[PDB]
């Protein structure tokens, strides 16, 4: 229909968004094809969602179209505000994009789950030690 | 049985069967002695209705067959 | 750490960005064009730009987070709130005119000035001299204060003398105590600084 | 909790397909999986284990 | 008073209204809604000491529907369906509410799910030994029938003989008083009074002594399953409870003189995905065909204009106490979390 | 010149299992349904447990091909743990290196 749109790609832990933001729009977002309020009924993950829009204040003037799968309900939300982040860079302007760089809305978070190692309660738990 | 058919078909259906009980109790209140089956169930409401009942049993419910469905009803029950 | 040290922490404050090139300092241009060739750390999930957005209370909703239930913990804080709100709009509506003035129903600021109430100015440090343990009176450090008051506060609504009530009504009632200046988490400021004041002679043991 | 047309298909395609046709409990469904697989004495993993 | 609407008469609402609330007086609230209203609605009303309702599109819609009824032809069937949270309960009560104001013998069901989940006392019944009584349920429901109905109770008169016990047994022309007060004082006899107050109105009805309204929310519950389980633990089904048996024949349009306005609820069901709204998905297989022919109404977030008025009573009422809520940037990010879902706009804004 | 004498007892064992292995099939499929009277099922009972002791598969132990080590054994290898990593250490197992990640 002669719409422009951008598409781009989060990741958070083991989850994964590609976002579709339209130059214009009413403010609506689908994730997996449901209305956002529905698919993250908690508030936490829709204050992510908020935080990339908000922040260069355009609330209300975008409607995204994303997809995520893998990893929980946190980590979807913080892959999907990542692929909405970098996707909204191209209406944005430079000196916007920057301020988004130096807020931290699109860099992606390398804090993954550590492994367990053998002879160790957990990744860095260890087990009780005995001096006798 | 019904509940063995996969396909639903509103012929011999509770569907068909509650409006034209509707349909004969409306004629009663009007004091109209039309009571013929064929006749009630041959008008092009009917054929309406017909149509919205067996896409909702068939097919994926939406919004738009619940709208689609909301009208024939209003239609044959005079509900402006 | 995943990041390496040349990761720097985000600022997710919208009005420092948009303040006028003209404002700013030379040693503050220097800032932003040093930030512009610098690493910088993904948002945490917790923190946004929202106006809505406290500290102190998002603090507080950590320090009540059970094995990581954070919708827990963020549940409680919000039923506290409410239940500050709905209890002050009671006593509002029941009071006369004049009283009515002098009635707080915002649950933000009784909440910031309970906490503030229930900071203590000076602490104890445990000291060994000649093989003896000695509370020394010493000054605090602001991040300590604070700390410290929360730390108390949540300590004393885990208590078990409070029986079958359910923590947004023993936290709302506690707030609303140290917002008068009573309660007992107020009494245990008194105890610190009476404690202090009584050991006033065991100063000059502290070396630093 | 079939009906006779479900219970009845039922039990043509289990002769279609070669199952078991008569109604049979848990239990007496054990000769069917002894007999359809090689006892576990005569897998040649087990008498074979050694050179 | 932007928010507001000096029209208090439910009669009278039209577009004109939408969006602005009216007052209902505290009269009303103890005598039309001893139990309707929501929990949370409920909080307001206490902490706001006034009772206000929205007039939007879903109630004037079905209220014009009722204004036109024919009394003559049978029982229309109104479904009001939409998402969790979007108002269904509450236009539910402001058709009540007309309903009520204009001499209307209101058989106000506030939800039944509370009929097919934690019973703790399921007694059999005794006029059918398959039947299971409940008599705190229906002892509670008759107690606030009486309250809301207690007007027509004298005037209405039972046709029939009914025998309570070998001893006690109400007589053919007495008031339909007496089975009420029947049930409520003796709560083992309490779920045949609440059988017997059903049959009684949905006769006397059709003989064009009173419009019956029949205001059932959270009616998916009838044709659903229950999680109350018999003395060998085996799973108790929806018809062989008394109360829902007896409430589902008020539900066939067999009967003439009044309408029947009910309300879906995912929220309390049983065996429910959280997101199922539309009608066959809440109502199942048996539900639709029971109901069938019904006119669906759709419940629906805010519109722009509700949102703003629904704020601006909030303001009005100085329920936001944070300094950035009056703003237009906090109104910006109030809309984005809830999407104008009512609920969870109130939700919000409640410790805001 | 199997390993030891345990080695050699566990050779006759699986020995003696496959040569019984179809008649001890065959009485249990008379034993293990609700079906047969239980008059025949009883005489079934009796008769496989009259069969040699050593044809009973239970018996069996998977031990160390190379060392006869009854634990700690690789059943894909059927290796002790000690030779399994004398041969993966040298690299003589195809395929097999120490995993680090
Ligand atoms: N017409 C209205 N006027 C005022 N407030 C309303 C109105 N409709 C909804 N609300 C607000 O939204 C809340 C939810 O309303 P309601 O209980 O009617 O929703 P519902 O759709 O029936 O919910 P559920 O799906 O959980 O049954 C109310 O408590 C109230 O705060
Ligand atoms: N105790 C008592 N209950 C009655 C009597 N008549 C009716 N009821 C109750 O009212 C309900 C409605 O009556 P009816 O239509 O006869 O019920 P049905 O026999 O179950 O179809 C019954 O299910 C009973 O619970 C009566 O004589 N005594
Ligand atoms: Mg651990
Ligand atoms: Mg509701
Ligand atoms: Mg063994």
């Amino acid at each position: 229909q002669g719409m422009a749109f951008s598409k781009s790609e989060g990741k958070r832990k083991t989850a994964k968004a590609e976002a579709i933001v339209y130059k214009h729009g009413s403010g609506r977002i689908k994730v997996n094809g449901i209305d956002y309020q529905l698919y993250f009924p908690i508030t936490q993950d829709r204050e992510q969602l908020m935080f990339p829009f908000h922040f260069v204040d355009r609330l209300g003037k975008h409607d995204v179209t994303c997809t995520v799968s893998g990893g929980g309900r946190s980590a979807q939300a913080g892959a999907i505000r990542l692929a909405m982040a970098k996707a909204l860079c191209s209406f944005v302007t430079e000196d916007e994009v920057e301020w988004m760089r130096q807020a931290g809305l699109l860099t992606t978070d390398p804090r993954v789950r550590e492994r367990k190692k053998p002879g160790q309660e957990g990744a860095r738990r260890k087990f009780t030690w005995k001096k006798r | 049985t019904e509940a063995d058919m996969e396909e639903y078909i509103w012929e011999n259906s509770s569907s068909e069967r509650n409006i034209l009980e509707t349909l004969l109790q409306m004629k009663a209140a009007e004091k109209n002695m039309e009571i013929n089956k064929e006749e009630l169930l041959g008008t092009k409401e009917i054929e309406e209705y017909k149509k919205s009942v067996v896409s909702l049993k068939n097919e994926e419910e939406n919004e738009n067959s619940i709208s689609q469905y909301k009208e024939s009803v209003k239609r044959l029950l005079n509900v402006t | 750490s995943r990041y390496s040290p040349e990761f720097k922490d985000p600022l997710i404050d919208k009005e420092y960005y948009r303040k006028p090139v003209e404002e700013l300092t030379e040693e503050e241009k220097y800032v932003r064009e040093l930030k512009k060739t610098q690493l910088i750390k993904a948002a945490p999930a917790g923190k946004t730009s929202s106006v809505f957005e406290d500290p102190v209370i998002s603090k507080f909703t950590n320090m009540m987070m059970i094995g990581g239930n954070k919708v827990l913990a963020r549940s409680l804080m919000i039923q506290t709130l409410e239940a500050v709100k709905r209890k002050q709009f009671e006593k509002y509506h029941a009071a006369s005119a004049e009283e009515q003035a002098t009635i707080e129903r915002n649950p933000y600021t009784i909440f910031h000035q309970a906490l503030k109430n229930c900071e203590p100015m000076i602490g104890l440090v445990p000291i060994l001299k000649g093989g003896r343990f000695y509370q020394v009176p010493v000054p605090l450090p602001d991040r300590r204060r604070r700390f410290l008051a929360m730390k108390w506060m949540i300590t004393e609504c885990r208590d078990k003398k409070h029986q079958r009530t359910l923590m947004p009504e023993k936290l709302s009632h506690k707030l609303l105590e140290a917002f008068h200046n009573q309660g007992p988490v107020i009494k245990r400021k008194h105890d610190l600084h009476k404690m202090a004041e009584a050991n006033r002679a065991l100063a000059h043991y502290r070396w630093w | 909790s079939l009906s006779e047309y479900a219970f009845r298909m039922s039990r043509l395609s289990a002769r279609l397909f070669g199952e078991v046709t008569r109604p049979t409990n848990s239990k007496s469904m054990k000769v069917v999986k002894l007999f359809s697989e090689l006892p576990l004495a005569k897998k040649k993993e087990t008498y074979d284990w050694y050179p | 008073a932007i928010s507001r609407t000096n029209e208090n008469d439910p009669a009278k609402h039209g577009d004109q209204h939408e969006g602005q609330h009216y007052n209902i007086s505290p009269q009303d609230l103890e005598t039309v809604f001893p139990h309707g209203l929501p929990p949370r609605f409920v909080m307001q009303v206490k902490t706001f000491s006034e009772a206000c309702l929205m007039v939007r599109k879903p109630a004037l819609e079905l209220l014009h529907y009722l204004k036109n009824t024919s009394f003559a032809y049978p029982a229309i069937r109104y479904l009001l369906y939409g998402e969790k949270g979007t108002g269904k309960t509450l236009s539910l009560c402001h058709v009540i509410h007309f309903c009520a104001k204009q001499d209307w013998l209101i058989l106000h069901i506030p939800d039944a799910h509370l009929w097919v989940k934690n019973c703790r006392d399921l007694l059999q019944s005794s006029y059918n030994k398959q039947r299971f009584d409940q008599p705190l349920e229906a002892s509670t429901w008759l107690k606030n029938f009486k309250t809301t109905n207690e007007r027509f109770l004298n005037q209405i008169k039972v046709q029939e003989k009914y025998v309570w016990n070998k001893r006690e047994s109400t007589e053919k022309g007495s008031p339909l008083g007496e089975v009420v007060e029947q049930g409520i004082t003796r709560v083992r006899n309490a779920t045949d009074a609440v059988g017997i107050v059903l049959k009684e109105l949905k006769r006397q009805s059709s003989l064009g002594m009173f419009h019956l309204l029949v205001a059932v929310d959270g009616i998916n519950a009838l044709w659903g399953r229950t999680t109350l389980k018999r003395e060998d633990k085996s799973p108790i089904a929806p018809e062989e409870l008394a109360l829902v048996h007896n409430l589902r024949k008020m539900m066939k349009n067999d009967w003439h003189g009044g309408a029947i306005v009910s309300a879906l609820s995912q929220t309390g069901s049983l065996f429910k995905p959280r997101k199922a709204y539309l009608p066959q998905e809440l109502l199942g297989k048996e539900g639709f065909d029971a109901l069938d022919p019904f006119i669906p109404i759709l419940v629906s977030n805010y519109n722009p204009k509700e949102f703003e008025s629904c704020i601006q009573y909030y303001l009005e009422n100085n329920w936001l106490q944070h300094e950035k809520a009056p703003t237009e940037e906090g109104k910006k990010e109030l809309l984005f979390l809830s999407n104008a879902n009512p609920s969870l706009l109130e939700r919000h804004c409640a410790y805001l | 010149h199997y390993v030891d004498w345990r080695m050699w007892r566990d050779v006759k064992r699986r020995k003696m299992a496959y040569e019984y292995a179809d008649e001890r099939l065959r009485i249990n499929s008379l034993r293990k349904n609700t079906i047969l009277p239980k008059i025949l099922q009883d005489v079934a009972d009796e008769e496989i447990a009259a069969l040699p002791r050593d044809s009973c598969p239970v018996r069996i132990r998977n031990r160390c091909v190379m060392t006869s080590r009854p634990r700690g054994v690789k059943r894909r290898w059927r290796l002790s743990r000690i030779v399994f990593r004398h041969l993966a250490d040298h690299g003589q197992l195809s395929g097999i290196q120490r995993a680090t990640w």
